[PDB]
């Protein structure tokens, strides 16, 4: 098995466009979802609310959905509620928020795509064990 | 319970008095061979 | 004592070293190829990181039967496409 | 080449050291030099964590421990701890680093070059460890220099730029400290307090006035104790107590060193105020209480009446009581309510945790210190795998609290085991019978028979 | 001779049966607080909530236990690091209940056994021997500091020291096993080079001795009866055994300086016991053992498992079982 | 009668550095083949195809988490020669089935072997009484229950302890789960004599290096000893009088005290060796009975018995499915026995 441009093709929108990503931008992708992510978010669950996880069937049905890449950029931004009705950043770490999450200020939109991409590609990888938890450890 | 605490306060008191004042009593000295350690 | 030269008088001795200073690095050498050659994974038939899975498959190639052991390797190894 | 193989001084290689005890000069010599180390290393540690160092995530994120040694005294951060400037930083290393050069310099030339012994070059720097005048006055020299080092801290906290305080109103910030504790009774109060839980001893001490008012009794107790040594001579009854010499004072300093250690480990893992968490990362009970807390606002949002919430065994889910009556949060954190925190004290009321401002005073950067904290817990493998121990690999992590902890306890405990080696042979020594049992006057055999 | 220094002569006297001695003074009635406390509570003491949750557990033999499954249970989780005397408690009863005899006997102990360390330093001194016999004893000491004081202050609680019984002691082992990964700490490791090592190294300096007795009886004998104490001559020859070890292995692995051997002998499982302590004293602080799980990946990302992801099933299979009903929140931070 | 056999036996008798021996024709070959497998295996060899494991530096692995990984389930008690009906000459299928382990067990057994008759032959020729060859039986008793009759017993090889650090926390913790090891009599014997052992070791040492004679002037007292003296270097009386005031006993007999230096250990690894033999059967120290039926009928009653059974029954739901792939267990995250929260 080896990591192929198959697997780096993800949703780029809603209106099934596609995005093929480079290794390269997966790996940093994956340094960037460990700096400023992972202390919440290790192995694509949520530690201070394990309710909401980050697998792709769950993104899917937020809203609006974030099971592409424009969703989750979006998020990164400006995160809601799962249903879209509250605005979250000033408790959630995002753009909008970086003075008080400052991890979030040396970010630029590329570094967003990557942790995007990362994030669609991971459970393409992992599986169940993607949001999964201790179970499939 | 007061009484006990007391009790105990005074026994805790007494032996480490003991101890503390037993080795103030020229210790070094208490030894087999050379006595003079002053 | 046994005989034998003492270890201290052979290693401080100058012979040891010429014969030493080349004998040591080309094992290290022969070794560092053994691995670096890929020589290493096909004479004990250790997986290269992409040969533990098929792309789409996530279940482990498990010998099951005794006598049959071999012949499931190598249909294992096969299905690697 | 004096005294520099076994066959004179009596000693093997692997105690060579001992082969200095008599040559004064050379053993200024290894102290300067060793001192030389110590500042070498305060210089490069700062200099290399201050290369590592990247201002935008937490300190306690990049395994440091001396940046946030300075940024407590005050320097090069701001409100929150946030670092403004890292320049005094690079000053503090720096310095240190040269500094090093200047004492290796003196370790070396006192260590090879210059006179071994003292004693015949000057008789104020020569000494006798057996002459208890000399002793006494070279330690109330030291006890001099200690009590400088005490003023100034405070002289930094009152007159220049003042101290981090994480318990300044509206978050951390820098505070000049202008009226500090001097008060005798709540000073020394703080050593007359039980070592325990909800207790806590000196490791407790909970505000800057304190701690600052705490170092002017220091100082001006160390100076004054510096001149009575100077001025005096051992007394008698101190003189039958102790063995006058110099592994004998030296087994004294390392009983000393050890308690010292033990004391740190405790400070370093308990006390938030003089080791602030924004620098240092929470403390356990921080984080187990801030895990509470965590889940509290979570599902208070959702609208869970967290008061009335019964858990399975029958105590609150999120709220119980105290031993003592107190509200605090449930669960296991039980065992962490004496933990106070300046994310926390907001909620807290006349009897604890008020149900009242749980409701309705929450602020949004509470939930965001508690997030934050409960994903700092100081748990972490050995390699830096962040979590507990069978979480996966991924976050690079081990607390800044931990690994000085753990590091003290370990030094503490070597240096206690130092202390009885050093101890008990310097009373052999002393008695003379160091060396083994004399033949001909084995004390055992001049006994009588226990049975 | 007045009183006080009749005292002090009796105390300190090299003549007593058992020493005193200063250290002896504290020993005794603090040893035996502890001790009768201990059989006591062992016997007859009722059931005690350890955790703080209301779910006492029955330790005493009067209360359903045998030898092997019987304890003095740790002290409740509500009360924490919080200083428990009989005199803090409303009754006996509420201070049974809440495992009060727990900390009476090992605060008592400990000064105890520190105090036995103290003594063993003392009577060296007073019989003329070298003094660090009580340095050797200092690895079993802060081993027992570890698992009753070090361990509950870094964790928060003496709920969590070592329970005082035989399946306590297998408890505190398995779920001090799920949250420190102690097997693959380091210290751990040098800790069972210390006892394995220790345990080698008796049976091996016993049975060269024993190989190389010197005849000095006949075979309806035992040899034991060839050695009298006091004698002056070495009842072995330790020329005999060093030759043969030395052949065994080669020669120069063989130690023929019985001074060298024998410090060796201390050395080896002291410094090890050491480091089993300061293991438990660190990972008192959460500083555990070596994480590599998941480690290993394929060019895809897939995990592939080492043993040290076995070692991580059974790790959770722990961790999710133990004190069932204590956990509300996710995270075991304490 | 000075024919080849003699002169043989003259030669393999020379005072070299490294004494040969009859014995050292079976030790050498063998030790020397099971360390050497041991590390081509931990260096090279994978586990995928018996464990779905990798256990080689070459795959990755450090030091701690290498191993040469018992063979299939599949295999049974194989014997698993390389000429064998299952590898068929086949040096890398033979790798990839597990031929190395057997190989070095087998070879390993031979080797002890090897090492107890040289013990033998060494003690007669120098002229010594056999003791130490004695003493080795424990380590033989305690390797040949463990890694041959234990998996003897169970399934297959498989269950066997595999060859590697981890590895082998791997096999403790399976114990605790699934034997409840901690709570059998005879690993209780054990631990008293490798504990035991362990503080005569230091205490013999301790009160040896702290009764000395000054035999010499210096400082360091090692250099105080010649080998061919024939005065004790230590005071028996002092040591004895210290012990008797500190403990209420002590030893007096130097030949007894050695002899139980020698006896402790040994007892004890021959009692855990029994235990084992045990387990090979599953005749297992798991419960007490009296307990399990007031547990059943009493909802209140609890022991730290009990407790660990929990912890047992997590780690056999738990670690079971990866630990034992060909059994194929699915385990529903639904039916996993967790407590509340974790
Ligand atoms: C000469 C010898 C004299 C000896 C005489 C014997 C007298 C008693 C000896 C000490 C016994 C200590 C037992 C309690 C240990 C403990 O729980 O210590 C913990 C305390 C700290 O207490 C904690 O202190 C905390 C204070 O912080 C508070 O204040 C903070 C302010 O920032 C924060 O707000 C924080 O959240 C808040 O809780 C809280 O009160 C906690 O409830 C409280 O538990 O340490 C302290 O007091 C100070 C450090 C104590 C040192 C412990 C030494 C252990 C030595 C091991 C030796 C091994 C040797 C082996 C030999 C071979
Ligand atoms: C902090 C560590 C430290 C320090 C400061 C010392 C210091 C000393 N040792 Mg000790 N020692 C140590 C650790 C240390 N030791 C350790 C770990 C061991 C175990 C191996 C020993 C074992 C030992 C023995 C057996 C002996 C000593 C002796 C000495 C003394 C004389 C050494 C000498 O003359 O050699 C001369 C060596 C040289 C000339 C070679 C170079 C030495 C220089 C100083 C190194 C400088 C390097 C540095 C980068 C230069 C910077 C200059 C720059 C600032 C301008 C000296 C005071 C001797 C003694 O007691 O004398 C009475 C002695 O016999 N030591
Ligand atoms: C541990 C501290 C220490 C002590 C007690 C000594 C003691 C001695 N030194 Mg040494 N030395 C040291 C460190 C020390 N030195 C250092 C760091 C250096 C590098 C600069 C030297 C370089 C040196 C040389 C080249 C010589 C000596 C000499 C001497 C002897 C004569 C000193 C004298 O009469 O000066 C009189 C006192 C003064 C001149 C006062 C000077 C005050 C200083 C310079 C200002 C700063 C003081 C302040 C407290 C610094 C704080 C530092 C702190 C932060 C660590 C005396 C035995 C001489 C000797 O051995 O004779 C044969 C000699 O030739 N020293
Ligand atoms: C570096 C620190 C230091 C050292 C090593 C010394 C050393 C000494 N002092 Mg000095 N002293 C110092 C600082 C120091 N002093 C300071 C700063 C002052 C001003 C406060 C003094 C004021 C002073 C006076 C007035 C006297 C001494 C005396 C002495 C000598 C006797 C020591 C003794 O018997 O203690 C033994 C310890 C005790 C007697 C303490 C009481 C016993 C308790 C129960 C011990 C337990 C304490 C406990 C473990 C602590 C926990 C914390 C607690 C505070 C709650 C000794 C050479 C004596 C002397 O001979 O002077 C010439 C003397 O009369 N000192
Ligand atoms: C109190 C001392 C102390 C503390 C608390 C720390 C803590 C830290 N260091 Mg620092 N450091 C120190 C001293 C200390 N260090 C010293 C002396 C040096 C010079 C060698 C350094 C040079 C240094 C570098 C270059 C780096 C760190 C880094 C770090 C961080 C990661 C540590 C790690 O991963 O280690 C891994 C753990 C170990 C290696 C365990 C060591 C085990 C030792 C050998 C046991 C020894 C026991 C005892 C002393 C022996 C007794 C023997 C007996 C017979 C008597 C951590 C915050 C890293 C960092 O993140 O910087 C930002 C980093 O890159 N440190
Ligand atoms: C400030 C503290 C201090 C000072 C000044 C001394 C001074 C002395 N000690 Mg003491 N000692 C101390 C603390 C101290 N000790 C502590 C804390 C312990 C407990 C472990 C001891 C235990 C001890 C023993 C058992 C003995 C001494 C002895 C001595 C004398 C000779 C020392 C020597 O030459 O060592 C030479 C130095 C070495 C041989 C090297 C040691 C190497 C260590 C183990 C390295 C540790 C690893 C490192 C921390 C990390 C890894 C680094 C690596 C990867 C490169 C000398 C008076 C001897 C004596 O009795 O003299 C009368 C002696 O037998 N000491
Ligand atoms: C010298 C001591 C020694 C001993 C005791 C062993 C023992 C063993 N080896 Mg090892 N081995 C050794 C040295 C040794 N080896 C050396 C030097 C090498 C490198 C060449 C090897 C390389 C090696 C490999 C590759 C393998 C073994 C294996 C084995 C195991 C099975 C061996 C077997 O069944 O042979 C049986 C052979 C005999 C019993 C010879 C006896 C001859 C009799 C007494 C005389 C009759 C012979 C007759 C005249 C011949 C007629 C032939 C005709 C009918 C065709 C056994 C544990 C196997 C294994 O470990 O599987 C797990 C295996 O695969 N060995
Ligand atoms: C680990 C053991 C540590 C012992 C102390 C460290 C040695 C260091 C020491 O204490 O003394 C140092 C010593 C110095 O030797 P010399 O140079 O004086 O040699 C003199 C010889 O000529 C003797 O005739 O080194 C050795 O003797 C050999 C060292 C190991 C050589 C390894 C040879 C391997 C041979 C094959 C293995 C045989 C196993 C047989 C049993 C199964
Ligand atoms: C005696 C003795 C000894 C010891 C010694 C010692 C301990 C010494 C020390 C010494 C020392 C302690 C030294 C030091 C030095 C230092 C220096 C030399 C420094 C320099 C620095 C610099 C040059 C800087 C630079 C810089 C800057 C300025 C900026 C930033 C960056 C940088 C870093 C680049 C021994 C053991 C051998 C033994 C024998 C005897
Ligand atoms: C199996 C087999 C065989 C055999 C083979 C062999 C015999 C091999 C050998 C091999 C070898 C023989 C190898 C070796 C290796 C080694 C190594 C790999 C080492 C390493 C080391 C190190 C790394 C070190 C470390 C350390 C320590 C340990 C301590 C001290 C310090 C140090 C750190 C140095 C045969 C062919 C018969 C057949 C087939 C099967
Ligand atoms: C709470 C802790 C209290 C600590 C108090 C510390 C105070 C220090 C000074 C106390 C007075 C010292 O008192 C000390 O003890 C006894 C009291 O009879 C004296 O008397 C002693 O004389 C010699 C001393 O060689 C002994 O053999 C004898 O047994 C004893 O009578 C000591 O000579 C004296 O040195
Ligand atoms: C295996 C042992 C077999 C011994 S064989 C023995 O060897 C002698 C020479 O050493 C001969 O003289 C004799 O005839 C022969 O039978
Ligand atoms: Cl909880």
């Amino acid at each position: 098995a080896e990591l192929t441009p198959e697997v780096l093709t993800v949703p780029l929108n809603s209106e099934g466009k596609t995005i093929t990503l480079t290794e390269k931008q997966y790996l940093e992708g994956k340094r960037l979802f460990q700096y400023a992510c992972a202390s919440c978010h290790v192995g694509g669950i949520t530690k201070t609310n394990p309710s909401l996880d980050l697998r792709t069937e769950t993104l899917a049905l937020a809203t609006p959905p974030r099971d592409n890449i424009e969703g989750l950029v979006d998020y990164m931004k400006n995160p809601t509620t799962y249903d879209g009705e509250q605005e979250i950043a000033e408790v959630h770490p995002s753009l909008r928020s970086a003075d008080i999450f400052p991890k979030m200020r040396n970010l630029t939109e590329k570094d967003l795509v990557a942790i995007a991409g990362h994030i669609l590609v991971e459970p393409k990888i992992l599986g169940d064990k993607w949001g999964g938890g201790k179970v499939y450890y | 319970m007061e009484t006990l605490k007391i009790t105990v306060y005074i026994v805790v008191t007494f032996f480490v008095l003991l101890f503390v004042f037993g080795f103030l009593s020229g210790d070094p000295a208490r030894n087999p061979k050379r006595k003079d350690l002053e | 004592t046994t005989g034998e030269r003492p270890f201290s008088d052979i290693i401080t001795s100058v012979r040891y070293w010429v014969i030493h200073s080349i004998t040591i690095p080309a094992l290290f050498i022969a070794g560092w190829l053994f691995v670096s050659t890929g020589l290493a994974y096909d004479v004990f038939g250790t997986p290269r990181p992409d040969s533990y899975y098929a792309q789409e498959q996530r279940s482990i190639p498990l010998v099951t039967d005794r006598f049959e052991a071999k012949q499931q390797v190598e249909t294992f190894l096969e299905q690697l496409k | 080449a004096t005294n520099r193989d076994q066959e004179s001084s009596g000693f093997a290689w692997w105690a060579g050291n001992a082969r200095l005890i008599n040559l004064s000069g050379k053993l200024l010599g290894a102290h300067v030099a060793h001192a030389g180390l110590i500042v070498f290393w305060a210089g490069a540690m700062t200099l290399f964590e201050l290369a590592h160092f990247i201002p935008e995530k937490p300190m306690y994120e990049q395994g440091l421990i001396l940046i946030p040694h300075i940024a407590t005294l005050g320097w090069g951060v701001g409100p929150g701890g946030e670092v403004v400037d890292t320049f005094p930083f690079f000053v503090v290393g720096v310095v240190h680093l040269i500094s090093s050069a200047v004492l290796g310099f003196g370790g070396v030339y006192h260590a090879i070059r210059g006179p071994e012994t003292l004693e015949e070059y000057s008789s104020f720097f020569g000494y006798d460890w057996k002459d208890k005048n000399k002793m006494t006055t070279i330690l109330g020299f030291h006890l001099i220099v200690l009590g400088i080092g005490a003023l100034l801290l405070v002289a930094k906290a009152m007159f220049f730029g003042g101290l981090y305080d994480t318990w300044a109103p509206g978050g951390g910030d820098v505070r000049v400290i202008t009226n500090p504790t001097l008060d005798p009774r709540v000073i020394f109060g703080y050593l007359l307090k039980s070592p325990f839980g909800g207790e806590g001893w000196i490791v407790s001490v909970n505000n800057l006035e304190d701690v600052v008012g705490g170092h002017i009794w220091i100082g001006l107790i160390c100076i004054a104790g510096g001149i009575w040594h100077i001025l005096t001579t051992p007394f008698g009854w101190a003189r039958r107590a102790f063995i006058w010499s110099g592994e004998a004072y030296l087994s004294y300093s390392l009983g000393a060193l050890s308690m010292m250690g033990f004391i740190a480990t405790c400070f370093v893992w308990f006390n938030n105020t003089v080791y602030p968490s924004e620098f240092y990362g929470p403390t356990g009970p921080e984080a187990s209480q801030a895990q509470a807390m965590t889940f509290l606002i979570r599902d208070q949002k959702l609208g869970a009446n967290v008061g009335s919430a019964q858990g399975p065994t029958g105590l609150g889910k999120y709220l119980m009581r105290s031993p003592t009556g107190e509200i605090i949060f449930g669960g296991e954190t039980m065992r962490f309510w004496d933990f106070r925190g300046p994310w926390l004290e907001p909620l807290r009321g006349p009897n604890g945790l008020d149900l009242n401002k749980i409701k309705n005073d929450i602020q949004p950067w509470q939930e965001r210190r508690a997030a934050e904290y409960m994903t700092h817990a100081p748990l972490g493998s050995l390699n830096s795998v962040g979590g507990v121990a069978t979480e996966i690999n991924s976050v690079n992590f081990v607390s800044p609290r931990s690994w000085l902890a753990t590091s003290h306890f370990v030094l503490a405990f070597f240096f206690l085991v130092g202390h009885l080696w050093h101890a008990g042979r310097a009373r052999a020594a002393a008695a003379g019978f160091e060396k083994g049992i004399d033949r001909e006057s084995e004390p055992v055999l001049s006994m009588p028979s226990l049975d | 001779a007045n009183l006080w220094e009749r005292f002090c002569n009796w105390v300190t006297s090299t003549d007593n049966r058992l020493y005193v001695g200063w250290f002896g003074v504290i020993m005794i009635p603090t040893l035996l607080a502890a001790t009768i406390c201990f059989v006591i509570a062992f016997i007859a003491a009722p059931p005690v909530d350890i955790d703080g949750i209301r779910e006492p557990v029955s330790g005493s033999l009067l209360y359903g236990n045998n030898i092997i499954t019987g304890a003095v249970v740790p002290s409740s989780n509500a009360i924490g690091l919080h200083f428990y005397p009989i005199w803090e408690a409303a009754s006996l009863d509420e201070w049974l209940y809440n495992g009060g005899p727990y900390q009476l006997i090992i605060f008592h102990f400990l000064l105890g056994a520190s105090c036995y360390m103290g003594r063993q330093w003392e009577l060296s001194y007073r019989l003329g021997m070298r003094p660090w016999i009580c340095v050797a004893y200092s690895a079993p000491l802060a081993s027992a500091f570890a698992v009753f004081l070090i361990y509950p202050i870094g964790q928060g609680s003496f709920s969590d020291g070592m329970p005082l019984g035989i399946s306590g002691t297998f408890n505190f082992m398995i779920v001090f096993q799920a949250e420190h990964n102690i097997l693959m700490h380091p210290f751990h490791q040098l800790g069972v080079a210390g006892v394995f090592g220790g345990a080698l190294f008796c049976a091996m300096h016993g049975s060269l001795v024993t190989s190389s007795l010197i005849r000095e009886t006949t075979e309806t004998e035992s040899a034991n009866y060839g050695y009298k104490f006091g004698q002056e001559e070495e009842t072995y020859n330790i020329v005999a055994a060093h030759g043969y070890f030395g052949r065994l292995i080669f020669q120069y692995a063989s130690f023929n300086n019985s001074r060298s051997l024998h410090f060796f002998l201390a050395a080896w499982p002291v410094v090890g016991v050491w480091f089993a302590a300061l293991g438990i004293s660190t990972m008192a602080f959460n500083l555990n053992g070596f994480n590599f799980n998941h480690s290993v990946i394929d060019a895809k990302g897939n995990v592939i498992n080492t043993w040290a992801d076995i070692i991580n099933r059974a790790n959770l299979g722990m961790e999710v079982m133990h004190e069932r009903n204590a956990h509300n929140f996710p995270l075991d931070l304490a | 009668e000075r024919g080849w056999f003699d002169i043989l036996d003259d030669w393999l008798k020379r005072d070299r550095f490294v004494f040969v021996g009859w014995s050292g024709i079976l030790l050498f070959p063998c030790a020397y083949l099971a360390l050497g497998g041991w590390l081509t295996g931990t260096t090279f060899v994978t586990s995928w195809y018996t464990h779905g494991l990798a256990s080689s530096y070459l795959e990755g692995c450090n030091f701690l988490t290498v191993a040469v990984s018992t063979p299939a389930n599949s295999m049974g008690h194989s014997l698993l020669l390389l000429w064998g009906p299952e590898a068929q000459g086949d040096f890398t299928r033979w790798c990839q089935l597990g031929g190395l382990w057997t190989f070095i067990a087998l070879h390993g057994a031979f080797g002890l072997i090897g090492f107890m008759l040289r013990q033998f032959e060494i003690a007669r020729l120098v002229g010594v009484r056999p003791y130490n060859a004695i003493a080795f039986s424990a380590p033989i008793a305690v390797f040949v229950s463990v890694f041959l009759i234990y998996p003897l017993g169970q399934s297959s090889w498989f269950f066997a302890p595999s060859f590697g650090v981890a590895a082998i926390f791997r096999f403790l913790l399976f114990f605790q789960g699934f034997h409840n090891w901690t709570l059998n009599p005879f690993h209780m014997m054990g631990v008293a004599g490798v504990l035991g052992g362990a503080l005569l070791c230091a205490i013999h040492g301790a009160t040896v290096e702290n009764t000395l004679f000054q035999d010499g002037e210096g400082a360091s007292t090692f250099r105080a000893f010649n080998p061919t003296q024939a005065e004790e270097t230590y005071s028996m009386v002092t040591a004895n009088r210290f012990w008797s005031q500190i403990f209420g006993i002590a030893f007096s007999n130097k030949r007894w005290l050695h002899f139980f230096m020698l006896f402790v250990p040994v007892t004890g690894l021959w009692m855990s060796a029994i235990g084992v033999v045990g387990l090979a059967l599953n005749l297992r120290s798991y419960d007490f009975i009296s307990q399990e039926i007031r547990a059943a009928e009493d909802p209140e009653f609890e022991t730290f018995y009990t407790k660990n059974l929990l912890l047992n029954e997590g780690i056999r739901a738990w670690m079971a499915p990866q630990d034992q792939p060909h059994e194929n267990f699915v385990f529903p995250e639904e039916v996993l026995p967790r407590g509340n929260a974790l």
